[PDB]
RNA sequence: ACCAGC
DNA sequence: TTAGCTGGTCATTTTTTTTTTTTT
């Protein structure tokens, strides 16, 4: 509680400086209400006043998403140039003000904020819906503990340092505890190698087991960061266009075409699997110039446990075939990783040996009393993942990776 | 509260419009929202506009959520604030302008607050004394935390805060921002914080607003009254360590009295007409123009001009009021102003012209003019004759306390019954102070003059210390010889 | 305000109470009904006379406000008209309690209600004394609050003795115990309650543990400077007002300050001073100089010396390291500040000084009320209270400061000072005689030991300020 | 429409 | 002819009993 009130009192005196310094630059004006006028001032939170002030500052947007208005986001406020050099520095302050405003709205002043869901024992109880998505993915609400900013975002480490497991002293010794976080690396990309192994005869999952896939994908695709490469591969895989994956690298549609032609001719089994799924599900698709009329044949897909997975759109069938089969192995793994610990002779709960804290879509966060218990957990997680990979007769080899720490800033 | 999304109609989007439990919809794309005087002033009649304050800085949304609107009636500008109830109706109004014309219309209750018509549940609350600081805290906190303000000021906090008890009882912690004291609230709950400026508006307009928000969430305890612990005396004693005024006329007095201090009561007594005024006048003349201290006299026996003539004739070692030719000669040759200027160029002397009206004049002389030694004479006119003199001595002891002034008081003696009189050389006792018996209880130094006008030496006097708290040395100090030609009595070396 | 509201003109209707648990039969029997006027449904209670004449209405709204229809009488009781006799009545505090008791008893016992509440219950119970004479037992049923205990204590004084019995409840009153299902525990409180014992008198056998507790408590604080004083005083205990007097400027404040320093630096007792003769800085410098066996204010060169070599902090930390001392900064507010000094801080010794300014109309009634308030504050607190006073003018003879032996009837202002003070200690010395540094201690009054007279002799030191136990023989 | 997550 | 799956946002002057401490 104290570490987040210190952050709130830190970044509340920042946006009160970014409004006194900014309204003297971008002055007020009259707006038409005998003609009724009003003296309205510059509101940086509204996306309409900034558009009007960038019209009269000598800037052409050259991008029109709406039929009459340009788009205003983070990627158009970086490549913007005006004649007055004060506004060029003021746009960065506007972006910082919007970031601090979102930080305030998420952290403390929100209706579903952090400080309004703290119990008397200094803990947060969040609603975790096990089946909320259409692909069997669990959701989180009241509050949402799976959408806080990461370590790459500004004011990211100072927020994840407060959501720690070392803030719970033991009731018999008065000692903090140890947090272990275990993440799977390359889940859906290995499940894709499991599905299309009957087309390319299974020589695709061997390169994935041979070192890291995202690192050599970054090397072969000359992306600057690993995160941009991981974004680009799942953008290209789940049915992109010609510009939305050229937007990841920032270039035009020619680079977006040549990267698709490059990554398509490497492994010619994605299009064959897509054609097999389209031959399985749909039979006819009439085309409309403003809509689409599709006569369905089988709306549902049999999953890994016979569950009828629903399909919303026919060109997103690979999406609902991949991520719906990827959540069930994690859902069985989180069961088996405590079914082994209970049969081993441990005790679950705050008065015992370990306690589950957070389960986002990929990684788990467990908190335990001693480091030997964390060693037992990080040893048995690989055995549980191997039993998951062996129980449904997978052609691939599943693997995870765990981290040990005091809080949830190192173990991200 | 948010429920789900509906397709909009204005912008025509699919997931732009959102539906709520209250029945209203809101689109994120098209930005369309659906669904005395004794007279309360109408909003639309008096040209009500929600204009944002420019000279101090308050957004429009805070004025909309608080009800602080500007009227343009009669060609002038009024700032009407509204006080409401728990039901959600306008109870009273307050009108403020450039001349601060306090025109409080409507039924203004004795427990009127501001900002209580929206807030019933919570943990913290901030109470201020004005309205601009309250709106400033709403600006800093974006109008989402419970902050109220008094509707009558910090002068009548014993009535407004006392009448509202169950409203403040619903919360956990009450934080005050009055002055940078009301104990009607329950103890163990109220915190008081201190700002480095005058109020919150100065910290807002001078960039110290962070020091507002650091004091809200980390306010300090109550600390009721002037019960001072021993830890808070580190620098006050060191300042107090960094002085006795020397008694001129005799060196035997300062060997056992060590002068006078700040807040020191000196009492001067003798028989009927044995020369108290001459001795105190000599001490005043030797302390004023020879030591650089500002001395205020309150001689009530004579007038201002007569004691001025005394002082002038004394300092020039003559007898002015004892010869008409000496008074006539000094004005015919122009030497009168030479005695005036060299004595009154520094203006260390301040005389008084003639019972609670005296204490205000002494406070105006001490605080305003900045004097150090105040002298009072002839206490008999000022003062049942037991309660009045005790109340007078108590008020003068309270005035001399915590000020740093040397208070000299001239008193009298009572009539004896048996034995010899005081004019023949009787040794005076401590219990001869007439009027009361508390005059020797609050005085810190008591000096008595003894002489025999009918004996062998009618110009030999004796000084007797009767009470001394500082050292504890009382008795005969010495002997002094009076001059019948100059007035200046000199220290002698007479032996018994 | 206007008139008695008829149910026909106000759309009266008898219904049940879901939120409180009362069916429509009880409100039909009593006459507590609901009006539909001005949109908002108003609740209203009916009052009747002995014959049955409607005389008063009680109108309450949806937001807990009160509205009287006119002249509210003092003999107005809710439920008096229905019953005209019986052997056991139950008097309820509010109006829903009487309906709750009617619900849980099927309209059998004569149960009524008040018309004023807990604020003016004594007047309406004194004005209804003739109605309670025709009854045999009265069961008072009030709230489990401090105001309810005050009402059941003070309103049971104008009632006939031997017929008043008080029941207790675990809820606020009977209605939440009806809601929480405590319908069996309330009937035993109706049938078998407790009599009118806890008024304030005690039994001779109930003190047997508590007298033991006081037997296991109450040790006197030993004085310093003389061992002959403790031989006839045996210290100072809780609830002990000790009066100190002498002549004008004979050494009251010096002895009291030395006693305070010897209780502070040697016993660890938290001492609260209220010195009104001088301010905080002078007595602080006097304590600092007296602990170091010097005269601090009586040497300007020593004050200039000790501030340069930095040994002032060496004297400050050895005294105020534990914060055992708590000073006061300069009439009824002083009692509250001393109450906060005792309770909020936790001191054991409270010292005042120079009571004559505090009593500065008729001074005798003021000083008697002040001494009564200080005796009541010392009572049931367990604190030593030292009070310093002065003397009056003798008519004939020599002066008090010249070595005259002082009597007990020389305390000025009143005679009530010696009637409540426990131990009166007078100091005697002669500053104009032979030795002005030899003092005499005279015990004038002693309630506990009873040994009065000359205690001993002490010799004052003019250099160190430490008066020592001498061995002089008179 | 925007922000964050995986 | 389309990267997807979640959550969260702002809005209207009269008379008589008791006590004390100075002075004529
Ligand atoms: C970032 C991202 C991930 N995903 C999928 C990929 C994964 O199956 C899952 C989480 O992705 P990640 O955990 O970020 O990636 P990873 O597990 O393959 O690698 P590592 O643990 O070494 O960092 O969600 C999307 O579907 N869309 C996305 O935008
Ligand atoms: C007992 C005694 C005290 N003194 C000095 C030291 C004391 O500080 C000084 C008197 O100061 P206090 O002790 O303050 O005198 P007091 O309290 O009796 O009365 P008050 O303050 O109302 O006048 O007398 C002696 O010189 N010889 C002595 O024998
Ligand atoms: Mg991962
Ligand atoms: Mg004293
Ligand atoms: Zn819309």
């Amino acid at each position: 509680t104290k570490a987040i009130e210190e952050l709130y009192v830190e970044l509340a005196a920042r946006r009160s400086e970014l409004l006194r310094k900014l309204t003297e630059t971008f002055g007020s004006w009259y707006q038409p209400k005998y003609t009724p006028v009003e003296h309205v001032v510059f509101n940086p939170s509204s996306r309409d006043h900034i558009q009007k002030k960038l019209q009269e500052a000598g800037w052409v947007p050259t991008k029109y998403t709406d039929k009459g208005a340009p788009v205003v986001d983070d990627e158009v406020l970086e490549g913007v140039r005006v004649d007055d050099p004060e506004k060029q520095a003021a746009i960065d302050l506007i972006k910082e003000y919007l970031m601090i405003q979102k930080r305030i709205g998420q952290s403390a002043e929100g209706d579903k904020a952090w400080l309004r869901y703290v119990a008397e024992d200094g803990k947060i109880h969040g609603s975790v819906n096990p089946n909320g998505a259409v692909t069997g993915r669990a959701t989180h609400a009241f509050p949402n503990l799976a959408q806080i900013p990461g370590v790459r975002s500004p004011y990211g480490e100072q927020c994840r340092a407060a959501f720690g497991a070392e803030h719970h002293l033991d009731g018999i010794t008065g000692k903090p505890w140890v947090q272990a976080g275990i993440d799977a690396s390359g889940l859906e990309l290995r499940c894709l190698a499991h599905f299309m192994a009957r087309f390319d005869n299974g020589e695709y999952a061997h390169e994935i087991l041979n070192g890291d896939i995202h690192t050599k994908n970054q090397i072969a695709a000359e992306l600057p960061t690993r995160d941009n490469a991981k974004t680009f591969i799942y953008g290209f895989l789940y049915g992109a266009g010609d510009e939305k994956i050229g937007q990841i690298v920032g270039a035009g549609k020619e680079r977006g075409k040549e990267l698709k032609k490059k990554f398509l001719e490497n492994t010619p089994a994605i299009a064959a699997l897509r054609e097999s799924i389209q031959q399985t599900l749909v039979e006819s698709s009439q085309w409309v110039a403003g809509e689409q009329q599709v006569k369905w044949k089988r709306r549902w897909i049999k999953g890994l446990d016979g569950r009828k997975v629903h399909v919303r759109s026919p060109h997103a069938a690979l999406n609902t075939l991949l991520q719906s089969a990827g959540a069930l192995i994690c859902k069985l793994w989180i069961i088996k990783t405590e079914e082994m610990l209970v049969e081993k002779g441990l005790k679950h709960g705050w008065d015992g040996d370990f306690a589950y804290m957070a389960w986002v879509h990929d990684e788990i966060q467990v908190g335990c009393r001693t480091e030997e218990i964390a060693q037992v957990v990080i040893e048995t997680a690989q055995e549980a993942m191997r039993w998951v990979g062996d129980h449904w007769n997978f052609r691939c080899l599943l693997d995870t990776e765990g981290k040990m720490g005091p809080n949830w800033a190192i173990c991200h | 509260v948010f429920l789900y999304h509906i397709p909009c109609d204005n912008c025509g989007s699919s997931d732009g419009n959102s539906l709520f439990s209250d029945g209203h919809t809101f689109c994120y794309v098209c930005e369309k929202w659906t669904a005395m005087t004794y007279n309360v002033w109408n909003f639309g009649e008096s040209n009500g506009r929600y204009s944002a304050l420019t000279a101090r800085g308050i957004s429009k949304e805070t004025c909309q959520k608080a009800g602080y609107w500007i009227a343009k009636v009669d060609g002038v500008m009024y700032q009407v604030a509204d006080y409401r109830d728990q039901n959600g109706n306008i109870v009273s109004q307050k009108v403020r302008d450039k001349d601060k014309n306090f025109k409080t219309t409507g039924s203004h209750k004795s427990d009127a607050l501001f900002g209580k018509h929206l807030w019933n549940g919570g943990k913290k609350i901030v109470v201020t004394e004005g309205e601009i600081d309250m709106l400033t805290v709403m600006e800093l906190q974006d109008c989402k935390y419970p902050v109220v303000s008094l509707g009558h000021g910090a002068s009548a906090a014993k009535k407004t805060c006392a009448a509202n008890y169950e409203y403040f009882d619903q919360f956990e912690q009450i934080i005050l921002m009055f002055d940078m004291a009301a104990q009607v609230l329950p103890a163990g709950k109220v915190r008081v914080a201190v700002l480095p400026c005058k109020d919150a508006n100065e910290c807002h307009l001078n960039g110290h607003d962070r020091e507002i928000m650091e004091q809200v969430w980390n306010a300090g305890p109550w600390i009721p009254d002037g019960v001072v612990s021993a830890l808070s005396l580190r620098e006050r004693i060191r300042e107090h360590l960094s002085v006795g005024l020397l008694f001129s006329g005799c060196t035997g007095i300062n060997d056992k009295t060590l002068g006078a201090r700040g807040g020191e009561v000196i009492m001067v007594t003798s028989g009927s007409g044995m020369g108290k005024s001459t001795f105190v006048r000599q001490q005043a003349l030797q302390w004023g123009t020879a030591m650089g201290k500002k001395v205020g006299l309150a001689m009530l026996q004579e007038s201002v001009e007569e004691t001025a003539e005394d002082l002038i004739g004394l300092h020039n070692r003559v007898r002015l009021r004892q010869s008409d030719s000496l008074k006539r000669e000094i004005i015919e040759n122009g030497k009168f102003d030479q005695w005036f200027d060299e004595l009154f160029g520094n203006d260390t002397f301040h005389l008084y012209d003639s019972t609670d009206r005296l204490l205000a004049k002494l406070a105006y002389m001490r605080s305003g003019l900045g004097c150090d030694v105040i002298i009072l004479d002839h206490i008999s006119i000022v003062v049942d004759e037991r309660k009045m003199i005790d109340n007078l001595m108590t008020k003068l002891k309270g005035f001399a306390k915590s000020t740093g002034v040397v208070l000299v008081v001239i008193c009298h003696l009572k009539n004896p019954d048996k034995g010899k009189a005081h004019e023949e050389g009787r040794p005076v006792s401590i219990t001869d102070l007439r009027g009361s018996g508390a005059l020797r209880q609050l005085s810190d130094t008591i000096i008595a003059l003894e002489r025999n006008q009918q004996g062998d030496m009618p110009n030999l006097v004796l000084v007797r210390i009767l009470k001394c708290r500082f050292t504890g040395d009382t008795g005969i100090a010495g002997y002094m010889e009076y001059n019948k030609e100059t007035g200046w009595l000199e220290p002698s070396s007479y032996s018994g």
